[PDB]
């Protein structure tokens, strides 16, 4: 620690404070998460338990990468690339503006490769959301913050009341179903296209059920035919409203025809058919992708 | 439960 | 879905060479004992119900204690302790909520402190690195299971049972791989139930011939066939509750036809 020089706190959230600092030997530049630590009434939390060792197995370029654990007897220090802001404040800066598409599909591509790389390495997210994405000013952007991230060599139990967001969670965690899977990864991939399209969140819910509605008043209302199930699932209920299909050009008109195509894939209600990251990287909307920078 | 050994 | 599994096997079957304990440590540890090792992991077996944890945090638990005895001598007295902190971290990464520590201090009856268990706690991972995602049987069991045609909840329950059976002694099985005692629970509990046999299917994704698999096999099914003799039962009452179809009343082959 005596070689990390602090030089500003860049952000925080779990674990907590995280500052931007140098080592005073090399020179790099580093974020230092910086991790509490209860020795008498908790130990080491889950969260920092579960991005370290999920972290450690996960080196790709699209992955923030984990560099150090220092770990002394009452402060535990993580130590990471730098990057320089989230896609989230990076949207507020270009909201008016807009996001150009090509750099849009460049983050697509990009978040595709890196989720693809986790779920092939039983590894879900289970919290992807535009603040938590880094980008730097060579145009890469990075998964980050893998604190409520979860193995699965076995089947995920998912969370009696869940901690994760409302705005990227998928219907079928939305009515109770018993387990994650990785189509909650894409269906929140889904959404974050949507909004760096759109520069709005696709379905910004109030609450589970308005959600759900707001969710349904887009897609309209899942049935047995789309989704063979939902009848029969803890949450769901005879009384829904029966909304209509819009078409996506109406959703998300700026996008051209493939891209709604492909929108609408990471969006589709039944989990079992909802697009893998490998095909969405497969998709014709990825040909002509470039690697643009963006203006920060 | 302690263990004895 | 079914498009990451061959990749997720494949690298399950990498992660579980490098997360392997030493196979001979229990005999180069000065004060404790394969007997010592059965009566702890009994024990967690038995933490396990009363909180009712997940299957899978009892097998991590495990794994964190023996890869930790292959680098760190215990005297008997603090052996408890090394167990206590592994199904606390294993509890951490695994459950959805874990118990508290002064639970994990309680389960212990009084007998280390919180702070002893907390700073065993960092002891832990200090010696595996932070390396918690072990690849386990019960991990190879679930990705089976998908072979089975038809489908059966008593074989699944059955092979589950065997696979913690082997947890309690590592006087054969600490030198299988959870691959292979998964492979040998799975079939063995196939054999016992219908009488089909290790399919053709998973002779080709694992690379794992019915021959084989025998010698693991021969000895899962000795344990088995001695199961109810064993000088521990946790694992035994545990799985003759009906949320298992009761599987181990199930009488066992006196042969396996190899």
């Amino acid at each position: 620690m005596e070689n990390f020089q602090k030089v500003e706190k860049i952000g925080e959230g779990t674990y907590g404070v995280v500052y931007k600092a140098r080592n005073k030997l090399t020179g790099e530049v580093v974020a230092l998460k910086k991790i509490r630590l209860d020795t008498e009434t908790e130990g080491v939390p889950s969260t920092a338990i579960r991005e370290i060792s999920l972290l450690k197995e996960l080196n790709h370029p699209n992955i923030v990468k984990l560099l150090d654990v220092i770990h002394t007897e009452n402060k535990l220090y993580l130590v990471f690339e730098f990057l320089h802001q989230d896609l989230k404040k990076f949207m507020d800066a270009s909201a008016l503006t807009g996001i150009p598409l090509p750099l849009i599909k460049s983050y697509l591509f990009q978040l595709l490769q890196g989720l693809a790389f986790c779920h092939s390495h039983r590894v879900l997210h289970r919290d992807l959301k535009p603040q938590n994405l880094l980008i730097n000013t060579e145009g890469a952007i990075k998964l980050a913050d893998f604190g409520l991230a979860r193995a699965f060599g076995v089947p995920v139990r998912t969370y009696t009341h869940e901690v994760v967001t409302l705005w990227y969670r998928a219907p079928e965690i939305l009515l109770g179903c018993k387990y994650y899977s990785t189509a909650v990864d894409i269906w929140s991939l889904g959404c974050i296209f949507a909004e760096m399209v759109t520069r709005r969140a696709l379905f910004p819910g109030d609450s589970e059920i308005d959600q759900l509605f707001r969710i349904f008043r887009t897609l309209g209302t899942p049935d047995e035919v789309v989704w063979p199930g939902v009848t029969s699932m803890p949450d769901y209920k005879p009384s829904f409203p029966k909304w209509a299909r819009q078409d996506f050009s109406k959703v998300v008109p700026p996008l051209d025809e493939d891209g709604r195509s492909l929108l609408s894939q990471m969006l589709h209600y039944d989990p079992n058919k909802r697009i893998s990251a490998k095909a969405a990287l497969a998709h014709p909307f990825f040909q002509d992708v470039t690697k643009p920078v963006p203006h920060l | 439960r302690r263990l004895i050994f | 879905v079914p498009d990451y599994h061959e990749d997720i096997h494949t690298y399950l079957r990498e992660m579980e060479v490098k997360c392997k304990p030493k196979v001979g440590y229990m005999k180069k540890q000065p004060d404790i004992t394969n007997s010592m090792r059965a009566i702890l992991v009994d024990w967690l077996v038995e933490v396990g119900e009363e909180y009712k944890l997940q299957n899978e945090t009892l097998h991590l638990a495990v794994n964190y204690i023996d890869r930790f005895l292959s680098s760190m001598s215990v005297l008997r007295g603090k052996l408890q302790l090394v167990g206590t902190a592994a199904m606390l971290l294993a509890s951490k990464f695994e459950e959805i909520y874990p118990p508290e520590v002064a639970e994990f201090v309680y389960i212990t009856d009084d007998t280390y402190t919180k702070k002893q268990v907390l700073r065993m706690e960092h002891l832990v991972l200090k010696v595996l690195t932070f390396d918690l995602a072990a690849p386990t049987v019960n991990q190879f069991l679930t990705q089976y299971f998908l072979h089975q045609q038809p489908a059966n909840c008593k074989v699944e329950s059955l092979a589950m049972f065997l696979g913690e059976l082997s947890l309690i002694d590592a006087d054969p099985y600490l030198k299988y791989l959870p691959s292979v005692i998964a492979g040998a629970a799975f079939h063995l509990a196939l054999y016992t139930v219908t009488g089909q046999s290790w399919p053709e299917s998973l002779i080709r994704k694992t690379g794992y011939t019915l021959e084989s698999l025998k010698p693991c096999l021969m000895d899962l099914h000795q344990t088995y066939l001695k199961a109810p003799q064993h000088a521990q039962q946790s694992i035994r009452e545990k799985y003759k509750n009906s949320k298992y179809h009761g599987v181990s009343l199930l009488n066992p082959p006196e042969t396996l036809n190899l």
